[PDB]
RNA sequence: CCCCUGAAAAGAUAUCGGGGGUGCCCAAAGCUCGGCUCAGGCGGGUCAGAAAUCCGCCGUAGAGUGUAAGGGCAAAAGCCG
């Protein structure tokens, strides 16, 4: 995988249309919503706080599950399964490509440099809007020290500056 | 006991019930001389001008293709309707199952071998066939739904209901009904 | 590659229909009675499209010359160039404004 | 109905009263349609100018209006219907229609049908009609021998019946086997009546 | 050569841009007239069955229309004669 940088920036049309593109990666995150997803339940918390992005950008797979994971360990850890709601809220739509010269890719793949230079596919990320929610946490008022411990574990995982917002449901 | 006798009215002249039509059929699985056969049956049986059915589509598993002639079925009005249908239950015994009513007004019950029948004879020529009759009870003013010009739906009232078949058969036809 | 031009090589859009103009369409459009100096708009009815005019007409103004059987014979201007479009009234309206 | 994206089909197409693909080649010709449509007691014919915000009806009529020449058979029989035919093919000529387009509808061109009979009495009064020479009935349908030859045969066979399938025919006095000998006294005083109208 | 996209709501519009197709096939799959309604679902019906023919109800096209893609089409442009 190349640097993140190299796919932050919003540079050209959405690429979702799976139909007309061959070989696109499938999704690698396995859950997205997490703790106590049941509405009944859910009606007990009485807290909400928001991962909300600074910046217009892409989000590659791969953070969004790597914050996924570490903001889902610490609230399972310190918060408890039953006592918190957590929903990663956008889905890595786009399909990312590349321009690399490669084996059992198709004949084209083998003409070096920019001479057919239209990508294979290399990943999926998510394009995100200022503002936009990234993850969404329904909580009880007497843990929001460690729900904002937990989002902030989460945002330094993710290729664009947030901002944690926290109001009432 | 005639078709023009044969009428359950209720308390509305126009309301009355009647057997609208009569349809026998008779299912055989490809072959034309087999058909024939069956043809013959239901002329005879009838006095009715069989027509030839095509299959609607080609179903490998059965072999028949669309558009031969796969099934000879022939419908009976009026007093042709009346006559037969008269032998056909009794080739039963005057049982029909209440199952076997529709809705909307549609009996049907089937014939395993035409030989219960009244009035037909064991023939080492034409075999041995079944039969399924179909018997349709119509209100008067079901035109509607079926003339060519300004079709519409009859009203909801106007339709002959499970329950009226069912006494049909059994208070106008004397038929034991399970 | 390059643009390939049959002759209803980019009309996806104008051909297309909403749902609530799906089917046949009035016959109003038929029983208009174009006279020479008559002032018609070339409205393109996708249902009839073998007889529809070129996409590069829809929209324009033309001016009623004469008849031809059924059709109209029309003068129209596509930028500066005089183009003579012969259609069936169906693909016409009439221009009230002038 | 259910649905936005279901279309409702025009109205006069949801009623069954019209065939529009059928009218669309009726109007190509640009020229008056004699519209025939027939009812369970009557008959209508109307010569018809088509116009875009709608019809414009130039000459209609239904056979009530046979009672005003002393009409004493049936409603909308063969020989009623070529009466009909005269009385609009009469008033059309009068208006300055020269040459109609037959229009039936939804009905079907069985040859003989009365809806060439109206068409063979508007042709006789002086407006063409284009039509093949196999679909117009009978000189005797026209004339009603069929209906009297019915009749004369219901009488010597079931005379009761005679009575009850033609009790309106012996209310106005007409009994059917006299059917051939009123139609040529009613065909008479319409003709007279509109060739000395024309002649004025 | 052809369709959709790129193409920025008139027109035009390129890249070893993206997704596909073409060098045919059909005496019918061509012309016309009439009748009919499709996919699918439900209720009843002798073999008979998920699927055969029969009776009924619902069914905006979820079918079909030789062949790419896009467009059109329901007393039809589909199916049968
Ligand atoms: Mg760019
Ligand atoms: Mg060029
Ligand atoms: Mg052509
Ligand atoms: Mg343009
Ligand atoms: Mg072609
Ligand atoms: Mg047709």
């Amino acid at each position: 995988a190349r640097p993140a940088r190299c796919y932050r920036r919003i540079k050209g049309p959405p690429y979702t249309r799976e139909e007309y593109i061959h070989g696109a990666p499938m999704i690698q995150i396995p859950k997205f919503d997490m703790g106590t997803t049941s509405a009944a339940a859910r009606a007990a918390f009485t807290m909400v706080a928001k991962l909300v992005a600074e910046e217009r950008g892409q989000i590659r797979m791969q953070a969004l599950e790597a914050a996924r994971q570490i903001s889902s360990k610490y609230l399972t850890k310190y918060v408890g399964d039953a006592n918190y709601y957590l929903r990663l809220n956008v889905v890595p739509h786009h399909v990312l490509r590349e321009n690399r010269m490669l084996a059992m890719a198709g004949a084209d793949r083998l003409q070096e440099g920019m001479r057919l230079a239209f990508g294979s596919p290399a990943g999926r990320a998510a394009r995100v809007e200022p503002g936009q929610v990234i993850f969404y946490v329904e909580f009880k008022p007497e843990h929001l020290a460690h729900v904002k411990e937990a989002l902030r574990r989460a945002a330094s995982k993710l290729p664009i500056p947030t901002r944690i917002v926290v109001e009432p449901k | 006991m005639k078709w023009k006798e044969l009428v359950l009215v209720k308390d509305h002249p126009m309301k009355r019930v009647y057997i609208e039509k009569v349809v026998v059929n008779i299912g055989v699985g490809t072959g034309g001389e087999r058909l024939e056969k069956a043809a013959n049956l239901l002329r005879e049986l009838t006095g009715a001008e069989p027509s030839l059915r095509r299959a609607k589509r080609s179903i490998k598993d059965f072999g028949i293709r669309k558009g031969e002639p796969i099934g000879v079925a022939v419908t009976l009005r009026r007093d042709k309707a009346v006559e037969f249908l008269m032998r056909a239950l009794q080739a039963v015994g005057n049982r029909i199952k209440r199952s076997s009513f529709d809705e909307r007004g549609n009996v049907c019950f089937g014939i395993k071998e035409h030989i219960m029948l009244p009035g037909v004879k064991y023939d080492p020529a034409v075999g041995i066939w079944g039969m399924d009759v179909c018997v349709r009870l119509a209100k008067p003013g079901l035109r509607v739904q079926l003339r060519r010009r300004r079709r519409s739906k009859v009203g909801k009232g106007q339709l002959v209901t499970r329950e009226e078949a069912v006494e049909f058969f059994q208070k106008v036809l004397g038929v034991q009904v399970d | 590659v390059k643009r390939t031009h049959g002759y209803r090589y980019k009309s996806r859009k104008l051909l297309s229909k909403a749902p609530r103009e799906r089917g046949m369409s009035g016959l109003s459009r038929l029983l208009y009675e174009y006279k020479p100096g008559d002032k018609v708009v070339i409205d393109i009815d996708p249902t009839f499209i073998s007889t529809a005019p070129h996409r590069r007409y829809q929209g324009k103004v033309g001016v009623v010359i004469g008849t031809r059987g059924r059709a109209y014979v029309i003068e129209t201007y596509i930028g500066d160039k005089k183009k003579i479009i012969i259609t069936t009234p169906e693909h016409l309206r009439p221009h009230l404004g002038g | 109905a259910r649905g936005a994206r279901y279309k409702v089909p025009f109205r006069r197409r949801r009623e069954g009263v019209t065939n529009y693909r059928k009218r669309r080649k009726l109007l190509l010709s640009r020229k008056p349609r004699l519209v025939v449509r027939k009812t369970n007691k009557h008959l209508i014919a109307q010569i018809v100018i088509a116009r875009p915000h709608g019809d414009e009806t130039v000459v209609g009529l239904d056979t009530r209006v046979l009672s005003k020449f002393g009409w004493k058979g049936d409603e909308n029989n063969t020989s009623a219907a070529y009466l009909l035919g005269l009385i609009v093919g009469y008033k059309a000529r009068a208006k300055g229609i020269k040459e109609a387009i037959l229009d039936i509808g939804l009905h079907r061109p069985t040859p003989g049908a009365r809806v060439f009979a109206v068409m063979k009495g508007v042709i006789d009064a002086g407006v063409e009609v284009p039509h093949g020479e196999e679909v117009v009935p009978s000189e005797e349908r026209i004339r009603g021998e069929h209906v009297a030859e019915y009749a004369k045969r219901l009488k010597e066979e079931a005379p009761e019946a005679y009575k009850a399938r033609f009790s309106r025919y012996l209310q106005r006095g007409l009994p059917p086997e006299e059917l051939p000998s009123h139609f040529e006294e009613v065909k008479k005083k319409i003709v007279e009546y509109y060739e000395q109208k024309l002649a004025k």
